[PDB]
């Protein structure tokens, strides 16, 4: 997206470039969330490495049954937030359960929100850094493309 | 009632002026009768047609 | 193969018997109201219409045991809805 | 009124897909998901009275 948006050096008033940039950034977000759907069942792909220092989800009482798998955990805890039943989002320590895993559908309405958060940080930096400032690029995930997962 | 109050009894020198009651009532509230006239304009007021492609 | 329908069965005297099925004998359930192509074609020849023709066509019409007596499909918000199913409750003066 | 296949229409009421909320849709190129429409308690009478 940044390679395409700094390729817009075509002679234009700065105001025009801000909009034809924000449109492309929103389109890139769209193409990312569309491809996210085709990997909604790969829990290992939607996994975050929590450090032993960071705040961590509480360990389910059945992850203490991995046998010769609890030993692999030395530094990182790989957690995926799944959504059993409804409303509640619970964390699953991915590497403490035998494979292949069976899980409730992955709460992509939580991981994609954080990924998008950092994407909007980068996009707000570039939007307010090359052209005129004053624009916090926000993608309406909760309305435009929330239905795909929740 | 302030629009019908007179300041002189002579009908050709009366100070009464046209009343705004019905025109104002029609302009604001009775202008939305078209919404309920087989148009679906009430939906158009709050439609939010979110169809993702 | 998922996703799957989930039904609710009211039994006698009571008891909500929930039933999740992967396939079912719907041919048997609808067999009573299934009109053969010959019958419908013959009625169409007798009545070449759409209002008077539907008239003739309509006029020509244990939890496991209660499955084929009472079913109530249960809405699943996770899945996408493909049919507009409206429940018309008509009240009558006479 | 202009049904070109009456027998099909009659033998379409017996297919469970025609009367199931989340039935399989009966080569899809594009698909438009209407996932949100109007809100609740938004009547013009209610919003004017309030
Ligand atoms: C807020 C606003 N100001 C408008 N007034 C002045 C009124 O209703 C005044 C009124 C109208 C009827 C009654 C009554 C009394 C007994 C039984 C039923 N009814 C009481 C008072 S209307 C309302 S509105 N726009 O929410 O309908």
């Amino acid at each position: 997206t940044l390679r395409r948006v700094l390729g817009l050096t075509t002679a234009c008033v700065p105001e025009e470039d801000a909009l034809t940039a924000r449109g492309l950034m929103e389109d890139a977000c769209d193409r990312l969330i569309l491809d996210a759907f085709n990997k909604r069942l790969d829990a290992e792909y939607w996994s975050v490495r929590v450090s032993p220092f960071e705040a961590s989800d509480p360990l389910p009482p059945t992850a203490f049954r991995g046998g010769a798998l609890l030993d692999a955990e030395h530094y990182w805890r790989r957690v995926v937030r799944v959504c059993p039943g409804g409303g509640e989002s619970v964390g699953v320590p991915v590497d403490l359960y035998p494979r292949p895993l069976v899980l409730p559908p992955v709460d992509c309405a939580h991981h994609l929100r954080e990924i998008l958060r950092e994407i909007e940080l980068v996009f707000t930096g570039v939007l307010a850094g090359v052209w005129g400032e004053g624009g916090k690029f926000v993608y309406p995930f909760d309305d435009k493309m929330s239905f795909l997962f929740a | 009632l302030r629009a019908v109050t007179t300041h002189d009894p002579n009908p050709a020198a009366s100070t009464e002026q046209p009343s705004p009651l019905g025109r104002e009532a029609v302009e604001q509230f009775f202008c939305h009768v078209r919404a309920q006239l087989n148009i679906g304009e009430y939906v158009k007021h709050n439609v939010t047609p979110r169809e993702t492609v | 193969q998922t996703p799957l329908p989930v039904y609710r069965i009211s039994m006698v005297p009571t008891g909500q018997a929930f039933a999740a099925l992967a396939w079912d004998d719907w041919a048997r359930i609808t067999r009573d109201a299934r009109l053969a192509e010959a019958v419908v074609s013959a009625e169409a020849a007798a009545h070449p219409d759409h209002g008077a023709l539907g008239r003739r066509l309509t006029d020509r019409i244990d939890a496991g045991g209660q499955m084929y007596v009472n079913r109530n499909e249960i809405f699943n918000g996770a899945l996408a809805i493909t049919n507009i199913i409206l429940d018309l409750d008509i009240a009558l003066k006479e | 009124p202009a049904c070109k296949d009456v027998p099909a229409f009659v033998a379409a009421h017996a297919d469970p897909r025609r009367f199931h909320f989340h039935a399989p849709p009966t080569s899809p190129r594009e698909i438009r998901v209407l996932h949100s429409l109007g809100g609740d308690y938004v009547s013009f009478f209610e919003r004017k009275a309030s």
